[PDB]
């Protein structure tokens, strides 16, 4: 019964076509996550600086 | 401890048939009144239990001599993956004939070409768990919001429930406390499958102050339209749980804001419900 | 020629058989890899949610700080 | 049938095995990437929580400073 | 025919498993998409707060 | 309804997989036909030669 | 929705035509195979007669 | 942004539509090409049959010629 | 839906059009090859019929020669 063989083959091909797209989307996710990582590091750096300045200002105007 | 068994084995290539000879047995334990049992040996091909051969019943001897022969019309190609079973039975006129011993011989260990004939020690026949099915799911609990996320992933090697075919499994989840069934959930019904895949998430409202007093009951059942729907297996995790279940629970607790997936072995509903009626 | 032919046919049969067995093993590995992948997706998802709540909190706090600095100036 | 039918059967079957194998490798790579990205998210959440702490303390200080 | 049937069973199991793999791939991809949208949101908010905190820090150090 | 789109797509893929094989088989047919052409030319050449020799032999033994 | 439905009808017709194309491709390929077997037969017979006529011509010119 | 977005959507709709029309045309050409292909296959098939009958006739004739040459020698 | 759904729809549709086009080109090549091979068969049958004539006349001549 070649019908089942070829049908299963078509299933496999379909799932492959799904998975490669999924993989590319995952790569895009890796890019976005990397940039978010850099942005977060910069964010916490600025946060610490602003915290220090806030300490100075509290020790000034109170 | 029952005794030994002398038998003969060889293959006739001219007729393409297996020649199994039952020579005798020795030092058999006595189970009857007179101090001696009434032994008889049942011999059949191990692979398929069809057309089993039985010897004549010898009266009151712990060293019976049968010297009988049996022929299994089996090709030589099929023979290699076929095993031989020789079990010694005790005859009783007014009750079930108790099995004295048994012996299994793999046909891949057997060497044909020279006529084989040997003594082998008898062993006690096997009476393991019947279900042999498993269910895998993930547990996630974050203590702050009190959310319990039970994601039914997938079951495997489930017991057949339908006649001459696979089963129609579905997962029912109960949440119990002090013997009472609070919440009721279920999944989609996957039809005709040996290994059902669901990947379905459920959430429950469980406070942090009662986390050590809750029961999570996962049940895999079979679905027929007509009549009562039977049950394949069930396992429970949480309060009064033991084994890998309590382990998975403790992993859920030790790892918050994170889901831990694990497999579990299905138990009979009687014992489980008996455990849930405790305290 | 004939014997070698029959043996060839049976050979191809066996080869195809063990091939299908290899397929079963491969789709099993694929299956499990997929499952653990989904698990990772759930975990990282909840982590992303916590990140979002973090961002919201930061926004509100800095809004208040902006208010105080505008009240000081 | 014949040897042609068996040969074509065998060929298409091998083709199926190779497609299956590619699918497999794709799933493996999937799990891999998702894991590494998971570690990335770990350190992101770390930096974010630190940032939250710093911001909170700063806000407290300014809030006490203005009044 | 036993050789052939055995193989047939194998191919059927492979078929079922392949179907399940399809479903899993769909769920996977979909959730990946949604999470990508969420990440976009996160970077928008994070850049917003980055600007917020830079301007706020400058204004704060201005009064020093 | 993406089901119909993807189903039609699968149909197209199947028919493609049929047709490429058909095309290769056609190429094989082209080979066989070419060789048959050469063989036929040689055949008719030998036929004419044998016809001539047969004419000589008839004009000899009759 | 008219835009969408119109397109839907198109896709249905394309589906039917594709099915017919499948059937045609099957008949095509099958008959191509059978004709290939026949061509093999033809070349066998043609080589046979080639040898026949070469040997016969040699034997005929031998008696001259 | 919004107007351009709606217009973009309708644009994609039209594009997909005319695309499907192109598909219909293409599968029509394919259809006809296939038909005439089959016709050619029938014709050439009958021609091959005539070729086979030719070969058979040649074989029998040369068998007779072989007989006469063996009767002459 | 949204623009994502419409975009993916459009993409898969274009994919379908390209697959269709490849199918088309395959059919065209098919018809072409079959035609050329048809001409080849024409000349084959020509040579064969000529061969048949020659063989027939030869056989007649030898048959009259032996007796
Ligand atoms: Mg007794
Ligand atoms: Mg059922």
């Amino acid at each position: 019964s070649n019908r089942r063989l070829q049908q299963t083959q078509a299933q496999v091909d379909e799932v492959v076509d799904i998975m490669r797209v999924n993989v590319d989307k995952v790569l895009e996710r890796d890019q976005k996550l990397s940039e978010l990582d850099d942005r977060a590091d910069a964010l916490q750096a600025g946060a610490s600086q602003f915290e220090t300045s806030a300490a100075k200002l509290k020790r000034k105007y109170w | 401890k029952l005794g030994k068994l002398q038998y003969s084995l060889d293959y006739d290539f001219q007729n393409n048939q297996l020649l199994v000879g039952i020579i005798q047995a020795a030092e058999l334990p006595a189970l009857d009144m007179g101090g001696t049992s009434d032994p008889y040996v049942k011999v059949f091909l191990l692979p398929d239990k069809k057309k089993k051969f039985e010897t004549k019943v010898h009266r009151k001897t712990l060293n019976p001599v049968f010297n009988e022969q049996f022929t299994f019309k089996v090709p030589y190609s099929e023979l290699g993956g076929k095993t031989l079973v020789m079990a010694v039975y005790d005859f009783d006129r007014f009750s079930k004939h108790d099995i004295i011993g048994e012996f299994k011989v793999p046909m891949n260990t057997v060497d044909f070409g020279h006529v084989t004939e040997e003594w082998r020690d008898l062993q006690s026949a096997e009476k393991e768990q019947e279900k042999l099915g498993d269910i895998c799911f993930s547990l996630r609990y974050v203590p702050t919001a009190g959310k319990l996320t039970v994601v039914i992933l997938e079951a495997k090697n489930l017991k057949k429930m339908d006649v001459g075919g696979l089963s129609d499994p579905y997962v029912k989840i109960h949440l119990m406390q002090n013997g009472k069934r609070l919440k009721k959930k279920k999944t989609t019904i996957k039809k005709n499958t040996l290994n059902p895949y669901y990947n379905e998430s459920f959430s429950f409202e469980v406070p942090f102050e009662q986390i050590q007093k809750v029961q999570v009951v996962v049940t895999v059942l079979d679905y027929d339209k007509i009549g009562k729907n039977d049950a394949i297996g069930k396992v429970f995790v949480g309060y009064n749980s033991t084994g890998a279940e309590l382990r998975h629970w403790s992993d859920m607790l030790a790892n918050p804001r994170r889901p831990i997936a694990q497999w579990h072995t299905l138990q009979v509903e009687e014992e489980v419900d008996a455990m849930l009626a405790v305290k | 020629e004939l014997e070698e032919m029959q043996r060839r046919a049976d050979q191809l049969a066996d080869e195809s058989l063990e091939s299908t067995r290899r397929m079963l093993q491969l789709v099993e590995e694929s299956k499990d890899a997929g499952i653990r992948t989904l698990v990772m997706l759930d975990e990282q998802g909840e982590q992303l949610d916590r990140v979002e709540e973090g961002m919201n909190h930061i926004n509100q706090d800095m809004k208040e700080a902006e208010k105080n600095l505008k009240d000081l100036g | 049938m014949a040897l042609s039918e068996i040969e074509t059967r065998h060929s298409e079957i091998i083709k199926l095995e190779n497609s299956i194998r590619e699918l497999h490798d794709m799933f493996m790579d999937m799990a891999m990437l998702v894991e590494s990205q998971g570690e990335m998210i770990d350190r992101i959440e770390y930096n974010v929580e630190h940032a939250v702490d710093y911001v909170e303390r700063a806000v407290s200080d300014t809030k006490k400073a203005v009044k | 025919m036993a050789r052939e049937n055995e193989m047939d069973e194998n191919l059927e199991q492979v078929s079922g498993i392949i179907g399940n793999l399809r479903h899993m791939a769909l769920d996977m991809g979909n959730e990946i998409d949604t999470q990508n949208r969420q990440i976009d949101r996160i970077m928008e908010k994070a850049d917003s707060n980055k600007t917020r905190i830079d301007e706020a820090n400058q204004r704060a150090t201005k009064m020093l």
